[PDB]
C-alpha cells in the first residue's frame, strides 16, 4: 500500500541515486588502486572510474591533501544536486542528513567566537554539505556567543538547543559535552522523523539508526575512562534510540573498564562478534575498523529495500566511504607505507 | 627558554600540538604558526624573528621543506639558544644546516 | 567449587567439633596453624592493607595462569605436590623452611612471598608471550595455503618448465584470469602488449572461479602487460626464486610445528612447577591474613584459639544464619573474622 | 648527532603515519585541536653541564600534564587518539634530547 | 606512651559514629561518650545542633591515620588538647 505511490513525486530522484551506487569503486577497482606506486600514476588508474579527470587542473606536484578536498567536492555537488529536486516528503529528510554536518559547523563555529576571531575562520574550513551560505545574520556575528546564541535560533539545529542554556556553553561546558549532546537530540528528532514515514523507510532507516546510537553508546564508555567525566554525564550523553536503550545505557554508565563493557555487548549477539577486534593482537583491524564494516554492511542492505527514503542516507555514508578509502590508499602510497594498505573498507 | 615552537607545516602541527607543546598567551603571540599554501616568504621570517626574541621559547622546530625558503635568515642565527631543528616532512625526507657549523 | 574460611575463637577446641555437629552444613576440618612472632601493634595494622592489596593480586595471577591453560592444546588436574586442591586444604602447613617461623611474621616473611610470586609472574608473562608468537606464526603458515591461487603460497604448484629463466630480455609472467573471462584472455594475450610471444598460452593449473597461466614476454614490456592487463581484469602475480626461500618456508612450514611440539612440553612443566609454588604461596597469605585480625577481633592473652573450615554448596544461607547467631552474642560484612576463598580457578 | 637525527626521521615517519590513521577513523581534526590550545602541556628548564671547566647549556623536559584534549573525538576516534598523542609525545620526548 | 585525641560532633550521630569506630578498627579502641547541653553553632559545619565530646585514645601511632578519616567522614571538630 505505501509503494504504488513515492513514485509520482521521488520516482526521477531513486533511479538517479541508484545510478550514482553503481560508480562507487567495487572490489576490482580498489585492486587497481593498490598496485600503483605514485599519485600520479593513481590519478590515471583513477580515470578509468566515474571520477575521470577530476584532478586534471591542479598542479604538478600532487599533494595527498589536493586529493581529499576534491574527493569530497565531487559528492558535494551530487548531493547538492539532489537537495535541489526533492519536493517535501524528501527535501525535509535531505535536510535532516545535513544537519550532522551542521552540527560540526556549529561547534567550529563558537570556539573562534570564544576566542574572538570572525568570518575568515568560516569560509574556507567549513563543510560544504552543512552550510552558512544563508540566514547571513550568522555571518555578521562577531559578538562574544551570548548575542550570537540569539542568532544561532534563526537556523534550523534550534530545534536542538532546548537542551543546550546559552550561558552554558560560555565556557561552563567542555567543547565536546557540547557536541555529543547536540548529536544527541539530533538522533531521537532524526528517529522520530523516520518512524513518522511509514512503509519501507521505516525498516530500512531505523535499523541503521539504532546500530549508530550504539556505536555511539559503547565508543563514549571506552574513551571516557581516563578523564575527568562523570558517569551521570556520560548517561546524557547515550542517545535514547537503540537497541540497549532500557538496559544496556544504564550497564554503560557503571563500566569503569574495557572488560564490563565487554561482557554487556555480550548479550547482544550482533553486538558481540564486533568486539573481536582485539587490539592486544600487535596488527590487525581494531574496534573501529570493525564497527566501520558493520555501519556499511546496513548502508549496503539499504538499497534491497526499493521504495523508500533510505537510499538516499545509505548513499551518502557510502560515499564518504569511498572518500575514506582513497585517501587511506592515496596516503600509503606517498609516505611509501603500503604494509597496511589492505586495511580499507571494500563496500563493494 | 620554556617553551617549545614550532612552525613546521599544516599536517605537522596538528601532530605537536596534540603533543602538548602549544601555549596562547594573548598579549603577546601565538607559540606556533600554520604554515599554508597561501602565506609569504615574508610571514615565516617574521614568526621566525618572533620565536627568536621571544624569552620562553628554547626550541623552534620547523619542517626542512619550509627551512629552505628562510635557510638565509636561519644561517645568519648562531647563538646557542633557541635551538633550531630541522625535522622531515610527509613529503619531504632528510639532510642540510647544521653541518654548516661543522664540515 | 566455593570454599569457606572462618576462625572462632573466644573446652572451646571441642566447640569447634560442635559444629562439626552440624552435618547437613560443612565437614569442617582443622587447618592447624604454627605461631608467628608477635610484637608489634602499629605496623601489624598497617600490615593488615597489604594483605589485602597481596591477596586480591596473587589470586589473579593464580587465575591468569588457568585461562591459559587452554593454549596448551576445563579439566581440573591441577595438583599440588602430589595433591588435588581439596585434600590439600585438610592437611596444608606452612612449610617452615621456605616461609620461617623464626622471623617476624609481617614484613619480611610476605616480602618473600611477594618478590617470590611477582617473580614468577613476570617470567610468565615473558616466556608464554614467545610461544604465542610461534603459533601466531603457526595462524599466518595455514593462512598461505588457503584461498585463492592469487593469493595462496605458491610453494607447491611450482615447475621449472613453466617459466623461461636465463634473463637476457625474456621472462615468464604469472597470470591469473577468471574462468568466465577465459576467451576473451586467449585472443587478447597477444595484444595486450607490445612484443608478446604470441603462443606462450598454457593453463599450469585452475580453481572452481579461475585458472592459473604462464605469458613468457619482453623484459621491458612486464608494466605496459600488466597496466592492459588491470583494465581488461587480469591480475598479475610477480614471480622470483624466493621459492627457493619458501621451499625453506616448506621447511619453516615443518619448523614452526615441530617447535610448536618441542615448546609444549618445557611450556606444562613450566606451568605445573610455578602455579603449584604460586597457589601454596596463595594459601600462605591467606594463613598470614587469618593470624592477624583473629589477635584484633579477639583477645591476644598468649595466642587466639585457631580452627577453620571447610565448604558449602546451596545451604550457605543457613549457614550464615547458623553462625550470625553463635557469633553476635560473642562481639557487642561478618560477625567474626571471615576470608571468602575460592577453589574453582575460572 | 647524526646518529638520533636519522633515528627521529623515522619515528616522525611512524608518527606521520599514525596520523593518516588517526584520520581515517575520525573525521578531520585540523580546526579542533588548532583552536583550542591555551596552556602547554609540555615544557623544558635548562640544566648546565660542564666539560673542562666549559658550562655547557642542556635541555631538561617535563610534563605540568592538564590535558587540552582529554575530550578530543570521543564518539567517532578517541582510539587512534591517544596512541596518536602517544606517538607525538614519544617525538618531543626524543626532539627535546636531539636538542 | 601516647594515645590522645579529643573533639566535639552532634548528638544525633553518635551512634552511628560507635558503631563504624568499632567496625574499621577492628576492637582495640577506647570511647567515653560526653554530653552538652543547647544548641551551638559553627558557620559553615555546623548550623545549629546540639553536640557532646569524643575521647578517641586509641594508643596506636597508625590508627591515628584509621580515625582521622572517621573524623572528617562524620565531620567533626578537634582541639590540640
Amino acid at each position: 500500500f505505501p509503494e504504488l505511490y513515492f513514485n509520482v513525486d521521488n520516482g526521477y530522484l531513486e533511479g538517479l541515486v541508484r545510478g550514482l551506487k553503481a560508480g562507487v569503486l567495487s572490489q576490482a577497482d580498489y585492486l587497481n588502486l593498490v598496485q600503483c606506486e605514485t599519485l600520479e600514476d593513481l590519478k590515471l588508474h583513477l580515470q578509468s572510474t566515474d571520477y575521470g579527470n577530476f584532478l586534471a587542473n591542479e598542479a604538478s606536484p600532487l599533494t595527498v591533501s589536493v586529493i581529499d578536498d576534491r574527493l569530497k567536492e565531487k559528492m558535494v555537488v551530487e548531493f547538492r544536486h539532489m537537495r535541489n529536486h526533492a519536493y517535501e516528503p524528501l527535501a525535509s529528510f535531505l535536510d535532516f542528513i545535513t544537519y550532522s554536518y551542521m552540527i560540526d559547523n556549529v561547534i567550529l563555529l563558537i570556539t573562534g567566537t570564544l576566542h574572538q576571531r570572525s568570518i575568515a575562520e568560516l569560509v574556507p574550513k567549513c563543510h560544504p554539505l552543512g552550510s552558512f551560505e544563508q540566514m547571513e545574520a550568522v555571518n555578521i556575528a562577531q559578538t562574544p556567543a551570548e548575542l550570537y546564541n540569539a542568532i544561532l535560533v534563526d537556523t534550523p539545529l534550534a530545534a536542538f538547543f532546548q537542551d543546550c542554556i546559552s550561558e552554558q556553553d560560555l565556557d561552563e561546558m567542555n567543547i565536546e559535552i557540547i557536541r555529543n549532546t547536540l548529536y544527541k537530540a539530533y538522533l531521537e528528532s532524526f528517529y522520530k522523523f523516520c518512524t513518522l514515514l511509514g512503509g519501507t523507510t521505516a525498516d530500512a532507516m531505523c535499523p541503521i539508526l539504532e546500530f549508530e546510537a550504539d556505536r555511539r553508546a559503547f565508543i563514549i564508555t571506552i574513551n571516557s575512562f581516563g578523564t575527568e567525566l562523570s558517569k551521570e554525564d556520560r548517561a546524557k550523553l547515550f542517545p535514547h534510540c537503540g537497541r540497549l536503550y532500557p538496559e544496556g545505557l544504564a550497564q554503560l554508565a557503571r563500566a569503569d573498564d574495557y572488560e564490563q563493557v565487554k561482557n554487556v555487548a555480550d548479550y547482544y549477539p550482533e553486538y558481540k562478534l564486533l568486539f573481536e577486534g582485539a587490539g592486544s593482537n600487535p596488527g590487525d583491524k581494531t574496534l573501529e575498523d570493525r564497527f566501520f564494516e558493520h555501519e556499511v554492511k546496513l548502508n549496503k542492505l539499504a538499497f534491497l529495500n526499493q521504495f523508500h527514503f533510505g537510499v538516499f542516507y545509505a548513499f551518502v555514508k557510502l560515499k564518504e566511504q569511498e572518500c575514506r578509502n582513497i585517501v587511506w590508499i592515496a596516503e600509503c602510497i606517498a609516505q611509501r607505507h603500503r604494509a597496511k594498505i589492505d586495511n580499507y573498507i571494500p563496500i563493494f | 627558554g620554556k617553551l617549545i615552537a614550532v612552525i613546521g607545516d599544516e599536517d605537522t602541527v596538528t601532530g605537536f600540538l596534540l603533543g602538548g607543546i602549544g601555549e596562547l598567551n594573548k598579549n603577546r603571540h601565538p607559540n606556533f604558526l600554520v604554515v599554508e599554501k597561501d602565506t609569504t616568504i615574508n610571514e615565516i621570517e617574521d614568526t621566525f624573528r618572533q620565536f627568536l626574541n621571544r624569552d620562553d621559547i628554547g626550541i623552534i622546530l620547523i619542517n626542512q621543506y619550509i627551512a629552505e625558503m628562510v635557510r638565509h635568515a636561519l644561517d645568519a642565527h648562531q647563538r646557542s639558544i633557541p635551538a633550531v631543528l630541522e625535522i622531515p616532512s610527509k613529503e619531504h625526507p632528510y639532510d642540510a644546516a647544521k653541518d654548516s657549523i661543522l664540515r | 567449587t566455593e570454599f569457606w574460611l572462618i576462625s572462632a575463637p573466644g573446652t572451646w577446641e571441642k566447640l569447634h567439633a560442635a559444629t562439626t555437629k552440624n552435618n547437613n552444613l560443612a565437614v569442617s576440618s582443622k587447618f592447624n596453624i604454627p605461631d608467628l612472632k608477635v610484637g608489634t601493634l602499629d605496623v601489624l595494622v598497617g600490615l593488615s592493607d597489604e594483605l589485602a592489596k597481596l591477596d586480591a593480586f596473587v589470586e589473579g595471577v593464580v587465575k591468569k595462569v588457568a585461562q591459559y591453560m587452554a593454549d596448551v592444546l576445563k579439566v581440573q588436574e591441577n595438583l599440588l605436590a602430589n595433591g588435588v586442591d581439596l585434600v590439600t586444604y585438610i592437611t596444608r602447613f606452612q612449610w617452615d623452611m621456605a616461609k620461617y617461623p623464626i622471623k617476624q611474621s609481617l614484613k619480611n616473611i610476605s616480602e618473600i612471598i611477594a618478590k617470590g610470586v611477582t617473580q614468577i609472574d613476570n617470567d610468565l608473562k615473558s616466556r608464554a608471550s614467545a610461544y604465542n608468537n610461534l603459533k601466531g606464526n603457526l595462524q599466518n603458515l595455514e593462512r598461505k595455503n588457503a584461498g585463492s591461487l592469487l593469493t595462496r603460497s605458491l610453494a607447491e604448484i611450482v615447475k621449472k618448465d613453466d617459466f623461461v629463466l636465463d634473463s637476457e630480455y625474456l621472462v615468464t609472467l604469472l597470470v591469473v584470469v577468471p574462468k568466465l573471462n577465459h576467451n576473451d584472455w586467449i585472443k587478447q594475450y597477444e595484444t595486450l602488449a607490445e612484443m608478446v610471444v604470441p603462443r606462450s598460452s598454457n593453463v599450469l593449473s585452475e580453481d572452481q572461479d579461475s585458472y592459473l597461466c604462464n605469458v613468457t614476454l619482453f623484459r621491458k614490456a612486464v608494466d605496459d602487460f600488466r597496466h592492459k592487463a588491470r583494465e581488461n581484469k587480469f591480475i598479475v602475480r610477480d614471480f622470483q626464486y624466493n621459492e627457493e626461500e619458501m621451499k625453506a618456508d616448506k621447511e619453516e612450514m615443518n619448523r614452526l610445528s615441530t617447535d610448536k611440539k618441542k615448546q609444549f612440553g618445557p611450556l606444562v612443566r613450566w606451568l605445573k612447577v610455578n602455579f603449584s609454588e604460586a597457589f601454596i604461596a596463595w594459601i600462605h597469605v591467606k594463613a598470614l591474613r587469618v593470624f592477624v585480625e583473629s589477635v584484633l577481633r579477639y583477645g591476644l592473652p598468649v595466642n587466639f584459639q585457631a580452627m577453620l573450615l571447610q565448604p558449602n554448596k546451596k545451604t550457605m544461607k543457613k549457614l550464615r544464619e547458623v553462625l550470625y547467631e553463635l557469633y553476635k552474642h560473642l562481639d557487642s560484612y561478618y560477625p567474626y573474622v571471615y576470608y571468602k576463598i575460592d577453589c574453582n580457578l575460572l | 648527532i647524526i646518529e638520533t637525527k636519522m633515528l627521529m626521521g623515522e619515528v616522525m615517519r611512524e608518527a606521520a603515519f599514525s596520523l593518516a590513521e588517526a584520520k581515517f577513523t575520525a573525521g578531520d581534526f585540523s580546526t579542533t585541536v588548532i583552536q583550542n590550545v591555551n596552556k602547554a602541556q609540555v615544557k623544558i628548564r635548562a640544566k648546565k653541564d660542564n666539560v673542562a671547566g666549559v658550562t655547557l647549556p642542556v635541555f631538561e623536559h617535563y610534563h605540568e600534564g592538564t590535558d587540552s584534549y582529554e575530550l578530543t573525538g570521543l564518539a567517532r576516534g578517541g582510539e587512534q587518539l591517544a596512541k596518536l598523542k602517544r606517538n607525538y609525545a614519544k617525538a618531543v620526548e626524543l626532539l627535546v634530547e636531539l636538542a | 606512651r601516647l594515645g590522645f585525641v579529643a573533639g566535639v560532633i552532634n548528638r544525633e550521630r553518635i551512634p552511628t559514629f560507635e558503631r563504624m569506630l568499632w567496625r574499621v578498627c577492628r576492637g582495640n579502641v577506647f570511647l567515653r561518650q560526653a554530653e552538652i547541653e543547647n544548641p551551638l553553632e559553627d558557620p559553615v559545619t555546623g548550623d545549629y545542633v546540639h553536640k557532646s565530646v569524643f575521647i578517641i585514645f586509641f594508643q596506636g601511632d597508625q590508627l591515628k591515620n584509621r580515625v582521622k578519616k572517621i573524623c572528617e567522614g562524620f565531620r567533626a571538630s578537634l582541639y590540640p588538647c
